[PDB]
């Protein structure tokens, strides 16, 4: 959201190196292994027993990719998040009934997987930034929860 | 820390960490100050400058507080019941701030140990970091 040209440029340049399948299936997988209560929502997706099943499950990968693509749309509509997610919010509150906080969670999980993937170049400076983006997307996905 | 399989990942994962505890202690703090700015008001007496021998000389203090707890998994209330009276009694630190340090410290470990920071262990550490957080916020 409200930040800086040099930070934006930075955030963006990093997002051209983000393999959305890899980092995608990784976030959703860990979310499920680290915060097991979220296994309840994605309940059809076959076997989500041990972390080995979660991680190598084709449906975690495919939805993961759908999640991270949604994130990028956001990394590129810096000034219009609320508008961007003014539907993924409705489908999350009503049809899904998902607690607002579970978002910030998947967010911090997405920052951690970026962290392992881009080592030292994932500077406290650049994560400093990402927290803002993850913060904004969270607030937008819950916007319609009143 | 709690379950066996968990107390097994923590001692194992931390041996991975080894003698880089204060360094990492340092960095996590550096990542929480910039990333989550409010936390910076708990340290008016601090050189909040990147390179600060102070922020640098406390991460080593935080690293050791954490190495000890690693070796005291069976009883955390007792082996930290000073740090418990410190953060909660003398300082009044908010229970939501510990998550910010727990997030940063984890974001960090992921930066220095990519191959070792696996899902199973990431699970465990989150737990170990929740438990220690509780102990310190226990006097509330
Ligand atoms: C970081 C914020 C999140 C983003 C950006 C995100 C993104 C998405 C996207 C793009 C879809 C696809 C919509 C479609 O198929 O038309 C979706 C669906 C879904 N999301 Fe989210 N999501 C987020 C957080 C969460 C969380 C925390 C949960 C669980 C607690 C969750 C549960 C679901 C479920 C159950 C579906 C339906 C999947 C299906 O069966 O097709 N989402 N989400
Ligand atoms: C993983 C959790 C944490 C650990 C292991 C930890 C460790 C420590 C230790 C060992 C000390 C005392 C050093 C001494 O006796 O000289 C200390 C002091 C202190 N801690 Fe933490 N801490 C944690 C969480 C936090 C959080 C979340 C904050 C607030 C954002 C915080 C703020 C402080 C402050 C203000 C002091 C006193 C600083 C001074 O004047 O020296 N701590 N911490």
């Amino acid at each position: 959201v409200q930040l800086s040209g040099e930070e934006k440029a930075a955030v963006l340049a990093l997002w051209d190196k983000v393999n959305e399948e890899e980092v995608g299936g990784e976030a959703l997988g860990r979310l499920l292994v680290v915060y097991p209560w979220t296994q309840r929502f994605f309940d059809s997706f076959g076997d989500l027993s041990n972390p080995g099943a979660v991680m190598g499950n084709p449906k975690v990968k495919a939805h993961g990719k759908k999640v991270l693509h949604s994130f990028g749309e956001g990394v590129h509509h810096l000034d219009n998040l609320k508008g961007t997610f003014a539907a993924l919010s409705e489908l999350h509150c009503d049809k899904l009934h998902v607690d607002p906080e579970n978002f910030r969670l998947l967010g911090n999980v997405l920052v951690v997987v970026l962290a392992r993937h881009f080592g030292k170049d994932f500077t406290p400076e650049l994560q400093a930034s990402y927290q803002k983006v993850v913060a904004g997307v969270a607030n937008a996905l819950a916007h319609k929860y009143h | 820390v709690l379950s066996a399989a968990d107390k097994t990942n923590v001692k194992a994962a931390w041996s991975k960490v080894g003698g880089h505890a204060g360094e990492y202690g340092a960095e996590a703090l550096e990542r929480m100050f910039l990333g989550f700015p409010t936390t910076k008001t708990y340290f008016p007496h601090f050189d909040l400058s990147h390179g600060s021998a102070q922020v640098k000389a406390h991460g080593k203090k935080v690293g050791d507080a954490l190495t000890l707890a690693v070796g005291h998994l069976d009883d955390l209330p007792g082996a930290l019941s000073d740090l418990s009276n410190l953060h909660a009694h003398k300082l009044r630190v908010d229970p939501v701030n510990f998550k910010l340090l727990s997030h940063c410290l984890l974001s960090t470990l992921a930066v220095h140990l990519p191959n070792d920071f696996t899902p199973a262990v990431h699970a465990s550490l989150d737990k170990f970091l929740s438990s220690v957080s509780t102990v310190l916020t226990s006097k509330y």
